[PDB]
DNA sequence: AGGCTGTGTGAGACAGCACGTAGGGCC
DNA sequence: GGCCCTACGTGCTGTCTCACACAGCCT
């Protein structure tokens, strides 16, 4: 309909000079006066940004640095001011180094391959010891490489349907004292309190039957050193997110 | 009173028209496009310039600087707590074809697939840091080829940035947008320390490059059918659940910095970039992984496997 | 062109494939005309109209009846009455409809009563029927009739019982009265107050999954019972405010 | 040369038959492309078969208040009601044959799809293209707002799977022409369910004064065995825009329950399309029942 | 010679726009 | 009556679709 669409482009104009009224500071019921007063003020004030903000608006969104490399010797050519801020290092550093000086001795030969038009790796530098990993991209050009950085108790315990340990974090070493290797391949029910399996055996087979719902119970874990702690257990059935599958049981052995 | 009356609106549609198209000189573009743009599109550029230049005033306040923008690999938008776009990056037009200038001003909800009209819509409103995936429409196909706007084909974009808000309240976010290259299109060189795979639908095992032995130490024979679930670290499940269920639920993903279990101890970290295929139904996943640091903690042992 | 020209041959053949495969009866020629054929022996609407009540009726699973607008009275009442509503048509005949429904639902139906019309009542059998008709002159109102151990409490945050069922009578014993205001871990064995503790301070760092445990509960006679519960934590869909602890309390 | 100059004069003189035999009038029936023929002849014989199987007359669709509607198992629409016009823009005549999946939002095909599989009766919202302007004046398609319709029905195999949805619309708060009744007291709410304006009519019904609900959550009222639809209910509005709920129980102020049933809707900023506040109407079912027990701590 | 696919053609109906006149409403 | 914002529609162009014309193939 003719109609319904003349009535919409004018309620969309009408909203457009709505906006634009507000939006210049000088200003009113009017249009033609609206219109020459936004171009008044438009007077004072080739793209909508310079080439000055532009880098402004990328810094603070990446939150990255613009560095500069020589392929064949890979000195570094220019640096950014702003690696400072990132990498907490001084532009003298940087600047007159080597990019594999600034990494750490392990992956050079990813740089050293990617060195010698599009560039994108992923790699660790120094932070002026902590490192960090940043996502360098860029292009290569006359031959010199410009890429800008940016920026990006307890031991969890899996196991198997019938109760086998599957899993032991390192934290296992210290959390109970017993080493990783031997709690594998046993089932957890032996390791329990003399008489106290009946606890055990209904959770697990409470865990995989209540459509998998995270259940808590507690009993007496051994040690290496022969004594009875209390420790908590937290145990939910994994689900493949897809098939919807069983796929294991997590079990979160918390130390009380 | 009939004559009379109708000579003023003659008059006063001729000076509205006057005035219109001196504006559209003002803007910051070369006179061949100022000159044949409508009024409802010079009106639009000129609210999102007077915007982002407020913008830019208000919070935002040599030599080798051009080059930041053709080295960065995506494009900056800045996007209102209303949806709209006061400001796109001039190199839109690679990726997406649709021009600066036909698309700055436009609502971001009508450019982008309406079942993801609610993250974005949760990510605009306010811990200053967003990361999420977005689809977004395109017009320009496999190696460059202009078509028309209804034969778009919807991208994926891993879209980082922090919003900020500025004093009139009105909070402006700002992105950058990553399209994710297809695998079976790469055109940037893939470095030795890489090995390419191919899960099935629920994530098992269904093909391995064969650099993993020399990376990891499985063999490629070895590694069919088995869940991808079970070599994870636990404690990166969640991460890698998440990333699933985003490249299932919307094409591709680009999964965080995870650990995977190798053989005879220890792990390496990974970064993979999921992929999903359609059939001219779902197929098949492919995945492009990457390898940060070589075998940590040897000596332990942590899965029955292994041992 | 193409593109277009290709989907619409493609469309243009399943199409036939399907024409084919509806008739009992080729060159793509034949095809049209044994379906014509075919139309011929059969057979200005789609269906007729006693088609359509066949298919409201097993659709909606209703009736239709129709009430004067003077005093309640029916003047005819579907057949469909017999399967829903238990009862047979003598009585929807020459009867009032104010007296077919719960005395306490009469100033509705009398003020609906006296051109279209919506409302919820209750015909005996009691269930609930969805009227919804319009007025026409005779005036009568024509409308076609529709049809559609364990003790749960509420917690807060901390603990303290905000809402308790009327199953709390006879699942523990005492009254819905007495367990608001007290916190649940007074009613519970000291022996287990630190795993409904530890419960109840995880299951908030734990939304969105109920969470499970076991303990011993009291009763109105001195002595010691086995309940298990699924606790877990209530969010608002919209803010993400936690306000309540769901408590499906199960006894076992 | 000739077959070719022969065949597709033949063809033609064909596919006006076919056309011709359908249900409608010869002027309408005989300005079809050579593909709604087809379209409405294959959806005609498949509902007369699917009718055949299933196997005051002409007042039943008068009365309803929604449009009939088939799908089958791909979702091809092989009969409307002859008011579909009423309620939505579209025609039975263009609208009889396309899958229902191109009639839909994109968010909404999960639940479509899930229904249509095959416990056989349903009940779900789903968004549907209107192109009936507010003032009444029909719009072209080109132009489609989204309307939510509620449907309710139940799956049935024929000798092959079908479904008989007998959608409705919901009236807006704002547009509302069937008359009230003395059992219905409206109310507006927070985005996030909580009491920003009550009507009067609460102090004679429920037993709250309209001083004592401005401000508190509105869960806190309901029972608790009604929570889990009540949040369907309210997550199903937030996403959606309008809802009609079942019959939640409602507590008074000293004691037992009434039975209410809500119909939600959402209103629109004008200037920035951001939602604004939750707007409901509510019915009472029956008095105060169970008055001689107290439930939560506000009505002790 | 039978139907089947791949290819370009002229013609009717379209939305986009701008610009017209006109009631009608503030002074 | 003095301006000034709204309400419907003439004409126009650039697109959309649809059915009509040569290439070619196993029975």
């Amino acid at each position: 309909n003719h109609s319904e669409i003349e009535r919409r482009r004018r309620n969309k104009m009408t909203a457009y000079i709505t906006e634009l009224s507000d939006m210049v500071p000088t200003c009113k019921p009017d249009k033609l006066t609206i219109l020459r007063m936004a171009v008044s003020h438009m007077k004072s004030l080739p793209s909508f940004l310079t080439d000055q903000e532009l880098k402004h608006l990328i810094l603070e969104a990446a939150d990255g640095f613009l560095f500069i490399v020589s392929c064949e010797t890979g000195r570094v050519v220019y640096v950014s001011d702003s690696v400072t801020p990132v990498l907490n290092q001084p532009q003298s550093e940087w600047f007159g180094s080597t990019l594999y000086d600034q990494v750490h001795p392990d992956d050079v030969d990813k740089l050293r391959e990617q060195l010698s038009s599009r560039r994108s790796f992923i790699c660790r530098m120094r932070c002026g010891p902590h490192f960090v990993v940043v996502h360098c991209t860029g292009y290569i050009k006359a031959f010199c490489l410009v890429a800008i950085g940016r920026l990006q108790t307890e031991f969890i315990s899996r196991h198997n349907i019938e109760g086998i340990f599957t899993f032991v974090d390192h934290r296992c070493v210290a959390t109970v004292g017993y080493q990783p290797q031997e709690l594998l391949g046993k089932n957890i029910v032996e390791f329990c309190h003399p008489e106290d399996q009946q606890l055990l055996r209904d959770s697990f087979q409470q865990v995989v039957k209540l459509k998998g719902q995270v259940l808590s119970v507690m009993f007496r874990f051994r040690s290496k050193n022969q004594e009875w702690l209390w420790m908590r257990t937290s145990s939910f059935t994994f689900q493949n997110p897809y098939s919807d599958e069983i796929e294991y049981i997590i079990c979160t052995n918390t130390n009380v | 009173r009939k004559e009379k009356s109708r000579d003023a609106a003659r008059c006063r549609r001729s000076k509205e028209t006057e005035v219109f198209y001196e504006l559209a000189h003002e803007l910051p573009l070369p006179h061949s496009v100022s000159s044949h743009l409508d009024k409802a599109s010079i009106m639009r550029l000129a609210i999102s310039f007077l915007r982002t230049h407020k913008l830019l005033s208000s919070v935002c306040s040599q030599q080798m600087d051009n080059l930041y923008l053709k080295a960065l690999e995506g494009f900056i938008a800045v996007v209102t707590q209303d949806g709209d776009m006061i400001f796109l990056s001039e190199n839109i037009s690679k990726f997406m074809g649709l021009t600066q200038v036909e698309l700055t001003g436009h609502s971001i909800f009508d450019f982008t697939h309406p079942c993801d009209h609610e993250e974005i819509r949760e990510n605009l409103s306010l811990s200053t840091e967003r990361d999420f995936f977005m689809r977004m429409k395109c017009t320009v196909t496999n190696r460059g080829r202009t078509v028309n706007l209804k034969s778009a084909t919807w991208k994926v974009l891993h879209c980082t940035g922090q919003v900020k808000v500025y004093n009139n309240l009105l909070s402006c976010l700002i992105i950058m947008c990553e399209p994710i290259q297809h695998p079976s299109h790469m055109d940037i060189p893939l470095d030795s320390k890489t090995f390419l795979s191919r899960h099935s639908m629920d994530m098992k095992f269904t093909y391995c490059d064969d650099r993993i032995t020399e990376l990891i130490g499985y063999h490629p024979e070895e590694l069919l059918g088995r869940s991808a679930y079970e070599f994870y670290h636990a404690l990166d499940s969640e991460n890698m659940t998440k990333s699933h269920q985003n490249l299932c639920t919307k094409g591709q993903v680009v999964s965080g910095q995870y650990r995977m279990l190798a053989k005879h101890g220890g792990y390496v970290w990974l970064e993979t970039q999921g992929t999903v295929i359609y059939n001219p139904q779902p197929q098949c996943i492919m995945c492009v992984n990457y390898v940060l640091s070589e075998i940590e903690k040897n000596d332990v042992v942590f899965s029955m496997d292994q041992t």
